[PDB]
């Protein structure tokens, strides 16, 4: 890698995040600000997205 | 040297619980 080369032979930084987004419980997760239970009432709900 | 193996090696195929059911 040389700084005068063109762009497209210029190096790229790649990152791929790869996300096993399955049925198994949860360890990595967004920034949601979790509540108190309900319960017997009907209510929407997210658990885990 | 070798054996009959029966109905061995099944494993649950994914971490979903199900119950009461013929799942294929
Ligand atoms: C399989 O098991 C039977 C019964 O023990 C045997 O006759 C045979 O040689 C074994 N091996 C193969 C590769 O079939």
């Amino acid at each position: 890698f040389q700084p005068t080369y063109g762009v497209g032979y210029q190096p790229y930084r790649v990152v791929v995040l790869s996300f096993e987004l399955l049925h198994a419980p949860a360890t990595v997760c967004g920034p949601k600000k979790s509540t108190n239970l309900v319960k017997n009432k009907c209510v929407n709900f997210n658990f885990n997205g | 040297a070798y054996t009959n193996s029966f109905t061995r090696g099944v494993y649950y195929p994914d971490k979903v619980f199900r119950s009461s059911v013929l799942h294929s």
